[PDB]
């Protein structure tokens, strides 16, 4: 099981709508972050046999994390973090080493055209797995349970890859984001969880 | 103690709109976007109130006691019932201004529901 | 792949409206956050949007490409780029809809030798068949940097009145001076280039051959943006810009410079720059700087003087 | 088109108004953003609103067109420009309103005929059928230089009394001085052209017959915005004007001179001009430059005296 | 310490306006967009004050022990509680003006809530 | 430098306006426009300093050690803190006020602060 | 070489103040309104200088090396710093006079502002 470490320094910020009055979210969804990363070895085709040139990458686990301050605005929801730092941590075994580390370099976008977001730098290593307590800051899933007091966690619904294709929606997943709404911070959880990988001291809990 | 503040701002800007019959000052303060534009209408609006100070047409008073503040724009008699901003109310509330320009919209949206009040007694 | 970052600097602005309120105008503005040592403090800072500079990135277009004869079509002619988006909009062109999936590529191949705007530009058809086209051109929302302890921004109210003999006549515009910066990238390489899998379709002969022309109006395009001729409001407040720092990166492989919300983000660029085309395998990596306010460059790059030469430059 | 960046002096004045406090009329005032050796700062500056400029060169027109015979409209006649945009206007003037998109190009012809004002500063009608007209005449807000690290401005009050035998009359007026600069641009190509999209309307011949005045009257028209005849308070507080730069271009292509904020603004655009007749394939490129104060011009640009052989040149 | 030269800069254009009776030099000081108009009232209000001190009209107390300057004016009597500003409270403040003309502004707006407050309390009195 | 010779000015200002009991040549170089007005002034308070001097009503001190000048008027004493200006520091100050007449300004503000400050507290000791 | 020429004028009629004990000649040079008066002044002092030289109570010195004008007077001694202008000097300053007599006010305020200073020095040792 292989991991991999980037940093993105966004211009103004990221907007992604939510599904089904245009309120919008306030952590990009993982499926954003696979398209981001597909975005790489599928750049300049949109239609491949129709639903996405993504339907391809659905099998890398993904998570991202804030570094900064920011707001989130009505005025079509946004989230303005200018100037901010994103950490994203890809875990995956599909490819290997090399791949991975070439695909993480060639992210331009996070949601729409106008959120670009440069690259810093990369990480690429071996995790390991564990099941003890641990401390962690990058969102998870629903049924994984608390130990710590419940102050700053928020729930919000994603959807899995099936609404990679068009005329179709994807099925409803719950959330645990660990995230203060006003300002926009990041704070750590403790959780017990089955499965977290270490990838450099800060755990991701993903069951 | 910040909402004490904010409403004998409000006040203030309450007293300056029934004596002036202009909501202009009040308008610029609820929309005020930095320090400078707040500050001017502090200034402003307290200069018309002691225009009004030096004609004997506001003067401050106790009515059941309370503390109020009467104003007569002619025949036209208000009475605002509260105490005035002191200095170090308005240093206090630049202060908070410089942190959350909100405060000025707070104060504002008071100021209107107070003078709103009255004329609709009048 | 081209990539620029351009430092701006206007006074006395208006631009970018938003929704009326009573009789007043208002500006487009958004919220930061900004680090101090007793706290953190809240500001609202005036913003231009994305869509402005496309709407005037695409009229300069049209009005570039009528000049060389290249197709233009009919409701983008007149400046309504509605685009192939509904069955009504192609009554008035004369296109026959999409059959079904495997001939979607023709469609597009017809709209693509129909209309350049609807290459360039991209479109999109809303239908039992529905047909993409991701834009060649991607700009960034215009925010004023977020440098050191201090914004240089400000907005304020101006009262204006009109005269009549009979009075029986007021209005107020906001008004703004900020130091804006922004980045944007193209894509001249697939320019003319179909985007959906498939087996050649008839006509594609014609857009190779019109690709060179293509590619040579997309670039000089960029001259109108890079010159400030964006936006709206200009019979009466036509705002006073200038140039002061701007970086263009031209590379063979997928790339960015760092925003220009810093005083030194060229050595960084270049720095990085010098370190993707290390693990990327590229080939061409050329970088133009223009410098006006005297901050650090570096070394190994060509400094003009105007934006004219990086056009030069960029079409050579 | 024509494209013209002027410097000028002025001293004790007070041209333009804004809300009063007590018994003090203010002048306007406006924030900028200027850059001295330490970085950035802004402040707080008079400035005099492009309405008045505009309002002055229509009344110019209007006073060309009616001792030339063209065309001027009732309620123009009189120096009040509502032009067209409410129905009490339509119903002085006797012209029906728009019934549907198809006849809104005819209602223009319709207002393109009668109001020469119309024509040249555009229009606005707001209904059922809206019909929008863009000025053929751009100017902006007249801002002092902001050269080096000190602005060459400064405001002041002045006390007055009025008198009177039997007290029972004190006011204050502000005054400024400053070093002003400004630009201008205005299409004569599109002058006498309809522009809403549609058919061919009977009465354009008359159109196409009077072109040749209407660009000549709007061409006479800048005479008094080059002079110095705006603004109010003239009676009792006429300043003193005097022109010192002045740089006109005339361009078959899109083109901006530099403002007038550095003192080398003229070499800049000259070759700037010549770099941009080259790349953008134009076919006409012409500069005129006024030096009064012994500054840097450059080599091979046309050098005149005074502003009326500027107007005579550009007529003819 | 910039607080405190602002307040005593405050109680120096509120001692001013008490004694001459004139509101001209505050609006002055508090719309300067430049340093000339602000040392041009720095100037011409303590010339006022010092015509105070000469006449005995003005001079420095203690009331109950807090400093407090007595302003005597068309016999009305005036206290205005704190310090007048040093010769160095002074050029720190005309530093402070040459970077932001603001504390200009901030000055006298305090010292309009000052005159005001004293102006209503002896109108409330007689 | 500038700020030592300004306040050297204006040391040599209070102290001719203490002796003399006349604001005149204060008021004066505070409304200069010209360097000579500002020069007529130099040479009228150092005029003014130099008969204080021959009467040793003016005289150079130290007081708790600061540099100070004690001035004996009309059975007056005052002492002024600081030092004097130079023939160099006049020299300096004059190419000062050719660049900006501002100087002077500044000059005579802290001057009458200087004086006021003296004023007052030799008041209240009486 | 102005300002040198300047400087070496104000130290000759700062030698003879100190030697004459009187500021007439001092007063009449920074009053000039004409080159009569002005030249008048330069012979005057020179003759008072001249008698100095005679009588061996002035004479040039160096002090640590600086070059200097030792003075006695009356019992008292001062030492002047700087060097007496040539007739060269002389000359270029007559002709700086017929451009402008501001030159005479500056080296007069430079002459008596040495000559305070030495008084000052001289008294503060007694």
């Amino acid at each position: 099981m292989i991991y991999s470490k980037v940093f993105l320094k966004l211009h103004w910020g990221f907007s992604v709508v939510k599904p089904l009055a245009k309120p919008g979210f306030y952590l990009p969804p993982p499926t954003t972050l696979i398209g981001a990363l597909s975005y790489g070895k599928f750049r300049g085709v949109d239609n491949i046999n129709y639903g996405s040139p993504a339907y391809n990458f659905r099998n890398i686990m993904a998570t991202a994390r804030l570094e900064s301050e920011g707001v989130y605005t009505e005025d079509t929801g946004k989230v303005y973090i200018p100037n901010g730092r994103l950490v994203v941590v890809y875990v995956t075994d599909s490819i290997s080493k090399e791949e991975l580390e070439k695909l993480c370099w060639s992210i331009t976008r996070i949601g729409c055209k106008e959120c670009l977001a440069s690259v810093e730098n990369v990480e690429v290593g071996e995790a390991k797995k564990v099941s003890g307590r641990v401390k962690t800051r990058y969102y998870f899933r629903d049924t994984v349970k608390v130990v710590g007091r419940k102050e700053f966690l928020e729930y919000v619904t994603f959807w899995e890859e099936n609404g990679y294709i068009w005329g179709k929606e994807g099925s409803p997943v719950r959330y645990i984001l660990p995230i203060t709404t006003y300002p926009l911070a990041s704070k750590e959880v403790e959780v017990e969880a089955k499965e977290a990988y270490e990838v450099g001291g800060e755990y991701v809990v993903f069951s | 103690e910040k909402e004490n503040i904010i409403g004998r701002i409000a006040n203030l800007l309450a007293v300056g709109f029934l004596y002036s019959e202009s909501p202009t000052l009040v308008d610029r303060f609820a929309n005020a976007l930095s320090k400078e534009a707040v500050t001017k209408v502090l200034y402003d609006v307290q200069r018309i109130v002691q225009m009004g100070i030096d004609r004997s047409e506001i003067a401050t008073t106790t009515i059941t006691d309370y503390p109020a503040v009467n104003v007569n724009s002619s025949g036209a008699k208000y009475t605002v019932v509260g105490y005035l901003p002191t200095s170090q109310d308005i240093e206090d509330f630049l202060r908070m201004i410089e942190e959350d320009v909100y405060y000025a919209r707070k104060a504002g949206a008071l100021a209107m529901s107070i003078a709103n009040r009255i004329k609709l007694g009048s | 792949m081209i990539s620029g970052s351009v430092r701006f600097l206007v006074n006395l602005e208006s631009l970018n409206g938003v929704e009326s309120i009573g009789n007043l105008t208002k500006h487009r503005t958004a919220p930061v956050v900004l680090k101090t040592s007793t706290g953190y403090l809240v500001r609202y800072v005036p913003v231009i949007s994305g869509e402005a500079l496309a709407h005037a990135y695409q009229a300069s277009l049209v009005d570039i490409a009528k000049k060389e004869g290249l197709p233009v079509g009919s409701l983008s002619s007149q400046y309504e780029f509605i685009k192939f988006s509904t069955d009504e909009a192609l009554k008035i062109e004369g296109i026959k809809e999409p059959k079904d999936y495997n001939d979607a590529r023709r469609f597009e191949v017809e709209v693509m030798l129909k209309d350049v705007i609807a290459d360039v530009g991209g479109f999109m058809y809303a239908g039992g068949a529905p047909v993409r086209r991701t834009s060649r051109i991607k700009l960034g929302y215009m925010i004023p940097a977020l440098r050191g302890d201090e914004i240089p921004a400000q907005l304020e109210a101006q009262f204006h009145v009109r005269f009549s003999n009979k009075p029986v006549a007021i209005f107020n515009v906001e008004v703004s001076s900020a130091l804006y910066t922004f980045s944007f990238e193209l894509d001249e390489d697939l320019i003319a280039v179909p985007s959906t899998f498939g087996e050649k379709v008839k006509g594609e002969e014609e857009l190779e051959r019109q690709k060179a022309k293509r590619v040579k109006s997309a670039i000089k395009a960029l001259y109108s943006l890079l010159s400030g001729n964006f936006g709206g409001k200009r019979s009466r407040f036509l705002p006073s810009m200038k140039l002061m720092s701007l970086v263009v990166t031209k590379t063979d492989f997928p790339f960015m410079p760092e925003p220009a919300h810093d005083d030194d983000y060229i050595k960084t660029t270049i720095m990085r720059l010098g370190k993707a085309k290390g693990v990327l395998n590229g080939n061409l990596a050329k970088a133009y700087v223009i410098n006006n306010e005297g901050i650090e460059v570096g070394e190994g790059v060509t400094v003009l003087s105007t934006v004219e030469d990086l056009v030069v430059k960029l079409e050579e």
